[PDB]
């Protein structure tokens, strides 16, 4: 098989302005490259074909080159309505037929550190069999952010989920969800907990604890 | 004077062709059982018969 | 107009008889040669395009024929047309040669390949025109009669006879494999490249670039080019995508018949002398002439003949 | 010129059938030379194929999957159709029918509305409600967010409004993620002055339209910032 790496995995920047996203493949395709956009709600939409010229009712703004195992998208300028997430796909060796990762494309925006809010679950949770540690970051910007979760210094794995929200509905920025799943008995076993964030709005990670 | 007209032939292999009827002046069409067609650069395809 | 043939491409054909007596595929092949033209003048259509080099620009100096899954150009001064003389080509344009030809039994259209060598196609064709006025004569005179006629005009505007053009079936090519201690490798020069194999992986596939198929047999594998980017004519002699046409393109036949005035000489005056209810009339005809009479009363009794040499006749 | 329109349950079971037909409007199967397939995209992940259909007679799928996906056209109905055997829950992602009209290649430029398939848990699940009460920690300056978290209800989306939903301004919304017990939960807040909450009763609306079930659940400050 052959498998193609998008750069950036996230490209924040205002519109207006020209961007570059760079597609990379494990063998050479020669031109065997194309182009896709995708919207929230919305099917995926071809851009460029072969990694040239393009396809009806895509203008011009859109510029697919490269060859071999390097390909780059240009874009002149961003309008307001070109903010989507984009694939690129190699048909040189199919099947099967291979699709990128996807980069997302985002409006550049003023920095915001996360403000880190911690919820301990409730005995509306603590009666319910499970237990349920939630750790908010809100209000930062740009949306990729690090968090981790120390329980009694006991080294963990598998046992943390988290979620990236979209446009913010006051701000315009991007807020995350850090969740702690855990048994009642292993929470019942263990007293103190502690959410750490690593964000690159803030000069040092910062780790907030509690205990129940 | 009257012109024969005669689409390309429809060569389908590992398969069975058919055909309809149509309204044309003098319209004929056959299908032909085993044919092996060749191209410049060789058999057309694998099936053999 | 010479925009037609902006998307369409050359094709390789089936010819009976390619110069040494054998049938092979030829990048060109005549489809239909059509005489409706009363002075002589043969549309003889090949698969060649003549007039549209490669690039898809316009050029009389150069025509574009089919090679290896892919055209190149010639020049068109090595282009000949033959029945049992060369032919004096009138015109060109793209599928279509307009030319002259003496009295023959087959006709053969040839050209110089780039490489320096030599392509032809023939194919069996009674040509002998038919005969405008009483007068078999070889070549339009100095001095002589005016009749109405049909002919090619050189005119390659559209004329609403049309042709189709449409997506080219796919092109096998046993070149395309090249065997390496049970090994198939595919090449691709460029081309998209359908495989299908009963070997090793028994899976078929598609390729862009160069694979190598292991536990295999150059025998027991399948190879064809399928991304055609151009239309060509559906000939009769390649085959059809599926059961209904790709249409997908036009192109007008240029050189439509038109309605013209040809010259035939006319026989020198013959020796007339007189008899008894008698004319004697001795005829020099230079070319097979014809001679009739008839009665002018109730019953014309009509008589004709072919004279070929000097000839007495009582009438 | 040519349009695509999926059909299918879209809720299946373990070890069960999906089938997905997509029918072509503004055209036929018996026409130009091109192809058809079926795409697929887990959330949060890159596309994936499952299998193309060649109207010249043969098929092309993916190896991974081609042990259980059947791909079949009906000319008379003009439509073509997907099966997918004995789906498990990896399965579970947004599935689309594609074609490529034009140059006959292994790309797509036409498509469908795609619809979620997802293969794991049940629907007759209904929504819980727990309250994320504001605390002095969760104040941002002055102002403090509160929420709610509706957990253990199936299936998605569920509607997630306050007091009544009289008040939608300023309610931020997260991404819903499935459990490993096929458990689901998506936490809703809103972001007010402190005033507010110890003056005007603060309700958490859940509606659950698939069960239509309707539950409002008070949101308060916690009792351990409550001087009681």
């Amino acid at each position: 098989d052959i498998q193609m790496t998008q750069s950036p995995a996230t490209l924040s920047l205002s519109p207006g302005e020209r961007a570059t996203l760079f597609c990379r493949a494990s063998q050479s395709v020669s031109s065997s490259l194309a182009w896709y956009q995708q919207k929230p709600g919305q099917a995926p939409r071809l851009l460029i074909y072969d990694a040239s010229n393009r396809a009806t009712g895509i203008p011009a703004r859109f510029s697919g080159s490269g060859s071999g195992t390097d390909f780059t998208l240009t874009i002149s300028s961003l309008e307001p309505e070109d903010f989507a997430v984009y694939y690129c796909q190699q048909r040189g060796n199919w099947p099967p037929i291979t699709f990128g990762q996807g980069t997302r494309l985002d409006t550049k925006r003023t920095v915001a550190a996360p403000s880190v809010f911690i919820f301990p679950p409730s005995d509306e949770q603590l009666k319910s069999g499970t237990a349920s540690v939630v750790c908010l970051l809100n209000n930062f910007y740009p949306r990729e952010a690090k968090v981790q979760w120390k329980v009694d210094n006991a080294l963990q794995s598998g046992n943390s989920q988290e979620s990236v929200t979209e446009q913010d509905s006051k701000d315009s920025t991007y807020s995350l969800s850090s969740t702690l799943t855990l048994s009642k008995a292993d929470y019942e076993k263990h007293k103190v907990y502690a959410c750490e964030v690593t964000h690159q709005g803030l000069s040092s990670p910062v780790t907030k604890s509690f205990n129940r | 004077e009257y012109k024969t007209v005669i689409p390309s032939p429809y060569v389908k292999c590992c398969g069975t062709a058919e055909c309809k009827d149509k309204n044309l002046p003098d319209y004929s069409c056959k299908v032909f059982t085993g044919v092996y067609p060749f191209m410049w650069g060789g058999a057309y395809c694998f099936c053999d018969a | 107009n010479f925009n037609v043939y902006k998307a369409t491409r050359p094709y390789l054909a089936h010819c009976p008889d390619c110069g040494e007596g054998h049938s092979c595929h030829s990048p060109v092949a005549l489809e239909r040669i059509r005489n409706e033209a009363t002075d002589g003048t043969l549309k003889i259509q090949v698969s060649l395009q003549i007039g549209i080099k490669t690039d898809d620009s316009h050029d009389w100096t150069k025509l574009r024929y089919m090679d290896n899954h892919m055209p190149a150009d010639a020049e068109r001064a090595g282009l000949f047309v033959r029945t049992s003389a060369p032919c004096t080509i009138t015109g060109t344009m793209g599928h279509f040669i307009l030319a002259r030809c003496p009295k023959g039994e087959t006709l053969t259209v040839g050209f110089t390949d780039s490489r320096k060598i030599s392509h032809s196609c023939t194919h069996p064709f009674h040509h002998d025109p038919p005969v405008i006025g009483r007068e078999k004569f070889h070549s339009r005179p100095q001095h002589g009669k005016e009749l109405p006629c049909s002919t090619y005009v050189q005119s390659t505007a559209a004329t609403t006879e049309e042709i189709e053009v449409h997506m080219p079936p796919d092109t096998p090519d046993r070149t395309l494999m090249s065997q390496q201690s049970g090994n198939v490798k595919i090449t691709v020069n460029g081309q998209t490249v359908r495989y299908k194999c009963n070997c090793g992986g028994s899976n078929e596939g598609l390729t862009t670039t160069d694979k190598v198929i292991n536990n295999c047999k150059v025998d027991q594998c399948h190879a064809a080019v399928t991304n055609h980017k151009k239309w060509q004519y559906n000939s009769p002699l390649v085959p059809r995508n599926a059961e209904l046409g790709d249409r997908k393109g036009k192109i007008h036949i240029p050189f439509p018949l038109a309605n013209v005035t040809c010259r035939v000489p006319k026989a020198r005056n013959p020796t007339v002398t007189y008899g008894k209810n008698q004319v004697i009339m001795l005829l020099y005809p230079d070319h097979p002439t014809l001679l009739s009479y008839r009665n002018m009363g109730e019953e014309p009794n009509y008589q004709e003949e072919w004279v070929m040499h000097k000839k007495e006749v009582v009438l | 010129q040519v349009q695509l329109q999926e059909s299918g349950p879209g809720l299946v079971k373990p070890s069960e059938t999906l089938s997905l037909t997509c029918t072509v409007s503004g055209g036929s199967i018996g026409s130009s030379s091109y192809y058809w397939g079926w795409i697929r995209q887990p959330p949060g992940k890159g596309l994936q194929w499952i299998g193309s259909f060649h109207y010249s007679g043969t098929t092309y799928y993916n190896p991974s999957l081609k042990s259980r996906v059947t791909i079949s056209v009906d000319t008379s109905k003009n439509h073509f159709s997907l099966k997918l055997s004995s789906v498990t829950a990896a399965d579970t992602a947004v599935y689309y029918c594609a074609s490529r009209q034009n140059w006959n290649d292994g790309y797509f430029d036409y498509w469908g509305q795609g619809t979620l398939v997802t293969v794991s848990s049940a629907s007759t699940k209904g929504p819980s409600v727990f309250p994320l009460a504001p605390s002095s920690k969760s104040t941002s300056g002055g102002t403090a967010a509160l929420g709610c978290l509706v957990k253990d209800y199936f299936p998605e989306p569920v509607t997630v409004s306050w007091n009544s939903g009289a008040l939608t301004s300023g309610v931020h919304t997260f991404p819903a993620v499935l459990q490993s017990s096929g458990l689901y939960s998506l936490s809703s807040v809103v972001t007010v002055p402190s005033s507010s909450l110890g003056t005007q009763t603060y309700i958490c609306n859940v509606n659950h339209k698939p069960s239509n079930t309707k539950v409002d659940k008070r949101v308060e400050p916690k009792s351990c910032d409550k001087t009681h």
